RNA sequence: CCUUGCAAGCUGCUUUUCCAAGUGUCAGUAGCGGAACGUUCUGUCAAUCGGAGAAGGUUUUUGGUGACAAGACCUGGAGAU
RNA sequence: CCGUUCUCGUUUGUACAGACAGACUUUUGGGGUGCUAAGAUCCAAAGUCGAGAGGGAAACAGCCCAGAUCGUACGCUAAGGU
RNA sequence: UAUUCCUCAAUGACCGAUAGCGUACAAGUACCGUGAGGGAAAGGUGAAAAGAACCCUAUGACGGGAGUGCAAUAGAGAACCUGAGAUCCGAUGCGAACAAUCAGUCGAAGGAGUAGUCAAGCGCACUCACUCUAACGGCGUACCUUUUGCAUGAUGGGUCAGCGAGGAAAUGGGAAGAGCGGCUUAAGCCAUUAGGUGUAGGCGCUUUCCAAAGGUGGAAUCUUCUAGUUCUUCCUAUUUGACC
């Protein structure tokens, strides 16, 4: 039995729970009728899911709103705390240029990017150097931190 | 131990110990009877006699048992009467089997309901063989020659 | 035991050394049945081998009649539950209990007729 | 004896089939010495033999059953049930309603649980001692007598599973194939149905190596 | 009937504590009064539960008074020494009747 | 239930009920309700027996049953009522003693 | 209690008013009656130790 | 089944079992949940059983809460898992 | 605000419902309509049936008593009886 | 890249004679229809025909013997392996023409057939022995469906055997279990006695308000906490014929 594995001899962590067959007798419990009850379009299987009974229904009582830009542009947000992180860490060289290419690798950025980076303010206390970022956007606070460290 | 034995003595009955094969005491029938209480039934006895009774936990085959609660004790000439035992008499017996009985089955349906439920049951009893009653004065050999 | 003479004679102990439903029995024959062969010296216990088959019990009675109990699968719990009941039994078939108080001699001072004087 | 699943290196014997002394190889602890779960294993072998299933099964429903469409009798006034066709799922030599059709049972495993289980694999052969090295599986002669002779020579094993690492030698192939109990695979074919088939598990030192340098190598993503 | 064996044997008055015995069934009273023998901590007929007297105790005893037994510390104490002096131990009777 | 056990419980059964699984099926389903009815029934109908023995046994003495019965409770005489009809069929001097015993505990009215 | 005995199809038949009846009754009345009385004597204060 | 103890492992120093008590619970349609039995087929299985008679069929007996299981005689004549 | 129950039956997240044909009894002494009719009909407040076996009401869905885990040829009671 | 009127080779947790093609058998036949068209049923002696010479009784051997054969109810002439059930005719035991009712159930007189055990004297009383029957007593108005409610004079079923309805895929909402710690690949590619690869994509990290532009300091101070994702099983939903 010491370290053997015989085909004999598998299974599972908890036992494998089986599909309920209805229609079966009485003693399963969900023989005649299944679980549906009588009659009307539930037991007969001919009901849509999410129709209201005739009254107006909600998806059409309220208003449209708006519009879509087709050409709105998603930039990835970074806090400056992640970017702290990773320079203590040994990944981001804080006195080289930090480019999305550079928070690209690290995985600062997720897999996509789209139109490119939102500097942000998260974690802005953890910052004590001089940091150059040439990102595509940046936050208010973000900017005033960074040069208030001496960077840019 | 002695709480087993305490139990028993609440149920009526107490251990004697293992029936040795150089005892001989299944003697011919006596004309005086007793009646005895074990749990919660009564049983009317006279040697020889067998009951069943329900399933006794604190002795084993062959065991010698002495029977504590007795109620009446008679004979063709007298009856003694206990308000509710007799402590002086005592009855004898000796443990036979125990078995279960015969399965009853028990069958529930509740008709246009779409219920029903079948399940099986098997009692387990004790059998004792009467050896001896004590207490009450047997009659003597008539020798009829 | 009946009037203090054992009825069952014979437990025979049938299993397989190879199917997977003998391994209670196995189990039984390792560790309790050689103390229930103590405590029964009046019992002669044989052990069977019946290899490709379901393991199974047998009482052999003085009265010729003999019980078999399949343990297929069972824990040596129970098996030793079964040869316990196998010895405790007379011997006796299945069948309802007719009565709880056996007697040849139910009157001592005479069944009541219409002739009995007080 | 040993504490299985310390992911501690393992020094092997190296031989041959010629019975000799080749040395000794280091087996990498984190391939030949993970703990041993039955419940991975259990995985891994229903995700090879759901991809191995041909699926070939089929039934008829009614739109394919030969017989008309036509009504049998008139819905009322005969006395008899009512029917639409003769060919309904109630009726002899009618359609199989929720009968199979073709389909491919094959479900999906992570590729991780699937390295794991070969690792489980091998370390539980590394750990009963069924585990053999060989220094080359070379042999002098295509015949099946040389494998037999080998077989026979082998101690308290009855299935050989023989795992070469780069592609099987033309000898190997032609003297196993004949021997339903000694079978051959390379190092990229090795898996854990085909080692749990086999008591006994023989790997040359290119198949070892192969298999520690593809543990080793993590998933291209 | 029933409730000659709850007669009381010792004169009623002011008491420390209460019992309270269950009997009648619940099928067919009210809701109301079935949760207040809830309350009490009585669920099943012919059960007794044991409480303080106060006030709190009395007006639930007073919702479901014709369902229950109410009695004082000693009248309980006096009914079941009454009823353990009853089955104790009484020397045997002989009877000779012989000579028909 | 499989068909061969209500085929083994449908042994004895008149015409086709004992034979044909349609029909054996509603006749064994009623005989096991019966069953499970006159397991209850059967104590009841034996308690009347005993009763009407003790009653047919205490008036050929001049006694009431419930009088008896009393008396003996009164007593601290706890004989059941399947003992004593036992005694009033098999041991009728023993059962005069103790109704003899049971009138000077509680002669009742009258 | 159904009170109903003289109209309709369903028979609710008069529950006649025997001396049984009248027992049961008073043996009623004897219980509630004394629980009253435990009530009254024992509602005059309340017990201490709370 | 639950609760409360008890004693064991754990890792969790707290979640799982064994045992003991329980004047604790256990009618049930629609319906919901939990735990099982059996059939066919596949791997385990070039293994195991089979003229020392397989499958299937009739009797009979024994076991489990149950679906069901199992022993033996007879029939059967080559398969069963 | 404080007792009793020691039960979570409370609130709420997530997932799965079924059901939206009810019936009778409580002085016609909770009332409306009807004829102070209906085994009518429509509301209020209880209970039972529905989905509930057992004992009583001759027989009995809905009244009275009372809630069936199993076994016993043990005991005490309810309604109702002798 | 599509398809199979076709050929060759191979495979199947595909079916196994009411199944699988409508057809395992001379089937698009027989049969039905004016016609278009509709459309079956029916497999198995034995290893080998050795397929039963001859006798007896019948008009006549399929019978009773004999013989063949392991076996003859293995004895057939589109059918004989096994040989269930409904159903029909008999044999034995008990009940049965003065007593009524879902045909039982709980008790039970009697009748009939049949075993064994053994201390003491080779009988006899023990195993409530066992099996079948059941005079007589108490209790007992089928089942299913549908209903407020059915013994209902509401529905359905003559009986038996065989068959007969929650099922598959993809995509969602969840639960349980697991892998990894960012997770996971799709088509494809290289191999298959078998796996390995493949980053395009997807979800998360991720930032909350807002139609859009615009805008965006989590919690904690005492070595700081700061994310999921992919499979498997099951319950449900959507689109599909969607329990029949
Ligand atoms: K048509
Ligand atoms: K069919
Ligand atoms: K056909
Ligand atoms: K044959
Ligand atoms: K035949
Ligand atoms: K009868
Ligand atoms: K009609
Ligand atoms: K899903
Ligand atoms: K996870
Ligand atoms: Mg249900
Ligand atoms: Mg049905
Ligand atoms: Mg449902
Ligand atoms: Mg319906
Ligand atoms: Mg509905
Ligand atoms: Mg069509
Ligand atoms: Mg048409
Ligand atoms: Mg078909
Ligand atoms: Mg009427
Ligand atoms: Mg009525
Ligand atoms: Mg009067
Ligand atoms: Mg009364
Ligand atoms: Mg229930
Ligand atoms: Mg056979
Ligand atoms: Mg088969
Ligand atoms: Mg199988
Ligand atoms: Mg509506
Ligand atoms: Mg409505
Ligand atoms: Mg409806
Ligand atoms: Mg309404
Ligand atoms: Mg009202
Ligand atoms: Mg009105
Ligand atoms: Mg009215
Ligand atoms: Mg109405
Ligand atoms: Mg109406
Ligand atoms: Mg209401
Ligand atoms: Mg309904
Ligand atoms: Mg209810
Ligand atoms: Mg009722
Ligand atoms: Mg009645
Ligand atoms: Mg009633
Ligand atoms: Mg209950
Ligand atoms: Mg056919
Ligand atoms: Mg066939
Ligand atoms: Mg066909
Ligand atoms: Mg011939
Ligand atoms: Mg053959
Ligand atoms: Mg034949
Ligand atoms: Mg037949
Ligand atoms: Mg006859
Ligand atoms: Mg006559
Ligand atoms: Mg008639
Ligand atoms: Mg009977
Ligand atoms: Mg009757
Ligand atoms: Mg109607
Ligand atoms: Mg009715
Ligand atoms: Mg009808
Ligand atoms: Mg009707
Ligand atoms: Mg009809
Ligand atoms: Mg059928
Ligand atoms: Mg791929």
């Amino acid at each position: 039995a010491y370290s053997l594995l015989s085909l004999n001899d598998l299974r599972d962590n908890v036992p494998r729970k089986l599909k309920t067959r209805k229609g079966r007798g009485i003693g399963s419990g969900k023989g005649k009728t299944a679980g549906r009850g009588h009659k009307g379009q539930k037991a007969r299987g001919t009901m849509k899911f999410g129709f209201e009974g005739g009254q107006t229904p909600l998806r059409r009582r309220l208003p449209k709103r708006g519009f879509k830009n087709k050409f709105k542009l998603h930039f990835q947000p970074v806090g400056l705390g992640k970017i702290a992180k990773l320079i203590n860490a040994g990944q981001i060289d804080s006195h080289e240029l930090i480019t999305m290419k550079t928070l690209k690798d690290v995985g600062a950025i997720g897999k996509q990017i789209e139109d490119g980076v939102r500097l942000m303010g998260r974690g802005a206390d953890e910052i004590k150097w001089p940091l150059h970022f040439e990102v595509s956007r940046v936050t208010v606070r973000a900017k005033e931190v960074v040069e208030a460290a001496g960077g840019s | 131990p002695a709480e087993k034995v305490e139990e028993a003595e609440e149920i009526g009955y107490k251990v004697m110990g293992p029936l040795k094969p150089s005892e001989r005491l299944f003697k011919p029938y006596e004309p005086v009877f007793a009646i005895v209480q074990i749990g919660s039934h009564q049983f009317k006895v006279s040697n020889g006699d067998s009951i069943f009774t329900e399933k006794l936990k604190f002795c084993d085959i062959n065991d010698k048992l002495v029977l504590t609660k007795v109620l009446l004790l008679g004979s063709a000439s007298q009856t003694i009467i206990g308000r509710p035992i007799l402590p002086d008499a005592t009855v004898h017996a000796v443990v036979e089997e125990h078995a279960l009985d015969e399965k009853v089955l028990i069958f529930k349906k509740k008709r246009r309901k779409n219920y029903r439920r079948t399940t099986g049951h098997r009692q387990e009893l004790t059998k004792l063989r009467i050896t001896d009653i004590q207490g009450i004065e047997k009659p003597e050999p008539k020798i009829v020659h | 035991a009946l009037r203090g003479v054992w009825q069952l004679q014979k437990l025979v102990v049938s299993y397989c050394n190879w199917g997977g439903s003998s391994r209670g029995i196995r189990a039984f024959m390792e560790s309790e049945l050689p103390a229930l062969i103590e405590k029964n010296p009046q019992l002669e216990v044989v052990t069977e081998l019946s290899r490709g088959q379901h393991p199974y019990l047998k009482g052999i009675y003085r009265n010729r009649n003999e019980r078999v109990v399949c343990v297929k699968n069972m824990d040596p719990d129970q098996v030793l539950l079964n040869a316990t009941r196998l010895r405790n039994s007379l011997g006796r078939k299945v069948v309802k209990l007719r009565t709880r108080h056996v007697t040849k001699h139910p009157s001592v001072q005479g069944t009541w007729t219409t002739a009995v004087k007080f | 004896d040993r504490t299985i699943g310390q992911y501690q290196d393992l020094v092997i014997p190296v031989t041959n089939f010629q019975n000799e002394d080749k040395g000794f190889m280091v087996l990498a602890g984190d391939v030949f010495d993970v703990p041993v779960r039955k419940d991975i294993i259990h995985h891994v072998v229903r995700w090879q033999l759901a991809k191995r299933q041909q699926g070939t099964h089929s039934t008829k429903t009614i739109s394919e059953v030969s017989g008309t469409g036509r009504k049998p009798w008139n819905q009322k006034g005969t006395g008899r049930a009512r029917h639409g066709t003769l060919r309904g799922p109630q009726f002899r030599g009618g359609c199989v309603m929720h009968g199979p059709r073709p389909r491919s049972h094959a479900i999906k495993m992570n590729k991780q649980v699937r390295r794991l289980g070969l690792k489980i694999a091998l370390t539980a052969r590394a750990a009963e001692g069924k585990l053999l090295v060989f220094d080359d599986l070379a042999l002098p002669t295509h015949k099946t007598k040389n494998i037999v002779n080998y077989y026979n020579q082998m101690e308290t094993t009855k299935k050989v599973l023989v795992v070469e690492g780069g592609p099987i030698d033309e000898k190997l192939k032609l003297a196993t194939q004949n021997l339903h109990y000694v079978n051959i695979l390379p190092s990229i074919g090795l898996n854990v149905y085909s080692i749990l088939l086999h008591d006994t598990l023989v790997m040359s030192r290119d198949a070892v190596n192969k298999i520690v340098e593809r543990m080793h190598t993590p998933i291209n993503r | 009937s029933g409730f000659r064996a709850f007669k009381a044997q010792v004169p009623i008055q002011w008491s420390e504590s209460l019992y309270i015995t269950l009997v009648r069934g619940l099928p067919g009273t009210r809701k109301l009064h079935r949760r207040t023998l809830e309350a009490m901590g009585l669920r099943r007929c012919h059960r007794t539960v044991l409480h303080s007297n106060t006030s709190s105790i009395r007006g639930m005893i007073q919702q479901v008074k014709r369902m229950v037994v109410v009695e004082t510390e000693e009248m309980f104490k006096a009914r079941k020494e009454a009823e353990a002096n009853h089955k104790a131990l009484r020397p045997p009777l002989v009877v000779s009747h012989s000579s028909p | 239930m499989n068909k061969k056990e209500i085929f083994k419980l449908a042994k004895g059964f008149r015409g086709r009920a004992k034979n044909c699984i349609r029909i054996a099926r509603e006749r064994v389903e009623k005989a096991l309700q019966y069953s499970y009815r006159d397991r209850r029934n059967k104590k009841r109908e034996m308690r009347g027996l005993w009763i009407e023995r003790i009653n047919a046994g205490s008036r050929q003495h001049g006694v009431n049953y419930g009088n008896f019965i009393h008396g003996l409770m009164k007593e601290n005489i706890q004989l059941n009522r399947k003992v004593l009809s036992e005694l009033s069929m098999h041991e009728p001097y023993s059962f005069k003693a103790l109704v003899d015993v049971s009138r000077n505990s509680f002669p009742g009215n009258k | 209690i159904v009170k109903k005995h003289d109209s309709g199809g369903l028979i609710w038949k008069r529950i006649k008013l025997t001396s049984t009846r009248k027992a049961n009754a008073k043996t009623r009345l004897r219980r509630v009656w004394q629980n009253e009385a435990v009530l009254k004597a024992c509602g005059t204060s309340d017990a201490s130790v709370s």
